């Protein structure tokens, strides 16, 4: 349920 | 079972482009995160980057200037490109999947060795290490093969086409002062069996395959 | 200071407890998860995931491995240690940019001393024709790793003309194997008659000298 964008999870 | 196979050249000249391919067989690359990790000779692990399920990219800051990770969903493959390589880029490159559930990398490929150098490939000479009284102790005798003067890594050594595995010691290669690598592979066998012993030397970078029979002196 | 592993190297006996720590320097916690994972790396094999998210055991990994760290302090515990556990272990941080690996913890197994079986191999005739002689000395299945190998040619002790490499710690019996290669030109090889390999090791009462005579 978490996605990663540019190294950060959100 | 997710399966990751890596292919590509093992020798790249400096400043040129290194290109590797990772074929995945288990889940789609339209799901999860697909990363590239490399292993320096010092045993240190450096993370390079990934391509996401939607095609997004995240790269290590120290590689962001000359790295590129693309994909091909129809072939279910994703690719690694490294521009302007130097000798500091000589490492063992892995491709691995980062699971959405685990949030860590759980499935890896076996890795492929890449060497950055301007020297051309060169096949190895294979010399016998003949067993004798100076290699016998008790009821066991030592023999082997000297795989000398090859470039670049790696060289795989088996005994009797893989049938003989117990007591085999294939040493890590050493870099000689001439720029070529040299390694030795030995095996200890019962002295009463001096059975045919043949070492199988394979150097894929130069398409060289040598079978050398080691007979007693 | 981004990721510090401790200890750098570790030496534990079989059936005992090994404890390692990974220092984050800043929290890797987000959304109630600790984005720190423990990997085991063996020679000629890719890194293997042991613990994911600080404390969860990965499928197929024995219950001997456990993790429990939080915010900035993490710990990996191996209890009891097995012979197969001899490897390098790394912690991975992936909460935010940059994703980094720890320096690693090299774990070595301790066992009873094993004396090396010394062998020496004269250079082959095929190589002597080329114009180079390689003399190989073999130390087989010994512990501990520390050992001294000295080449004696005409009772003189060589220096700078030899190289050696050591195998990794064996997964079954926790032993080491070493090979020393003495490289000389064909001219230098034919200037001497006796080539000796002197071996000093903890498991040997006195140094063992394995030698041969050229031409015999």
């Amino acid at each position: 349920q978490l996605i990663n964008t540019n190294g950060s999870w959100h | 079972e997710v399966q990751l196979s890596e292919s590509g050249p093992s020798l790249v000249k400096p400043s040129q482009t290194l290109s590797l391919t990772c074929s995945v067989t288990g889940d789609s690359i339209t799901s999860g995160y697909w990363n590239w990790i490399r292993k320096f000779p010092g045993n240190k692990l450096e993370y390079m980057g990934y391509i996401s399920y939607s095609g997004g990219n995240y790269y290590n800051p120290s590689l962001r200037s000359r790295i590129s990770i693309t994909r091909d969903t129809s072939k279910n493959h994703y690719y690694l490109q490294l521009n302007s390589v130097t000798t500091e880029d000589t490492a063992t490159y892995y491709c691995a999947r980062l699971s959405d559930s685990l949030y860590a990398m759980d499935c890896w490929g076996q890795g492929t060795s890449v060497t950055v150098s301007s020297a051309s490939t060169k096949g190895p000479s294979v010399f016998p290490l003949a067993p004798s009284s100076k290699s016998t102790s008790g009821g066991t005798a030592a023999l082997g093969c000297l795989v000398k003067d090859y470039f670049p890594e790696p060289v795989t050594v088996s005994w009797n086409s893989g049938a003989l595995t117990s007591g085999v010691h294939t040493f890590p290669a050493v870099l000689q002062s001439s720029g070529l690598y040299s390694l030795s592979s030995v095996v200890t066998v019962p002295s009463s069996s001096l059975q045919t012993y043949i070492c199988n030397v394979n150097h894929k970078p130069s398409n060289t395959k040598v079978d050398k029979k080691v007979e007693p002196k | 200071l981004v990721l510090t592993q401790s200890p750098a190297s570790l030496t534990v006996s079989l059936g005992q407890r090994a404890t390692m720590s990974c220092r984050s320097s800043e929290s890797v916690d987000a959304h109630g998860y600790s984005f720190l994972h423990w990997y085991q790396q063996k020679p000629g094999q890719p890194p293997k995931l042991l613990i994911y998210l600080a404390s969860n055991l990965e499928s197929g990994v024995p219950a001997r491995f456990s993790g429990s760290g939080s915010r900035t302090d993490f710990t990996l515990t191996i209890d009891p240690v097995e012979a197969d556990d001899a490897a390098t272990y790394s912690c991975l941080k992936n909460n935010e940019d940059p994703w980094t690996f720890g320096g690693g913890t090299k774990l070595e197994i301790t066992r009873a001393d094993a004396a090396p079986t010394v062998s020496i191999f004269p250079p082959s005739s095929e190589q002597l024709t080329s114009g180079t002689a390689s003399v190989v000395c073999l130390l087989n299945n010994f512990y501990p790793r520390e050992a001294k190998v000295q080449w004696k040619v005409d009772n003189a002790l060589q220096s700078g003309n030899s190289q050696e490499s050591v195998t990794e710690q064996d997964s079954k019996d926790s032993t080491y194997s070493l090979s020393s290669t003495l490289t000389l030109s064909k001219a230098d090889y034919e200037k001497h008659k006796v080539y000796a390999c002197e071996v000093t090791h903890q498991g040997l009462s006195s140094p063992v000298t394995k030698s041969f005579n050229r031409g015999e």
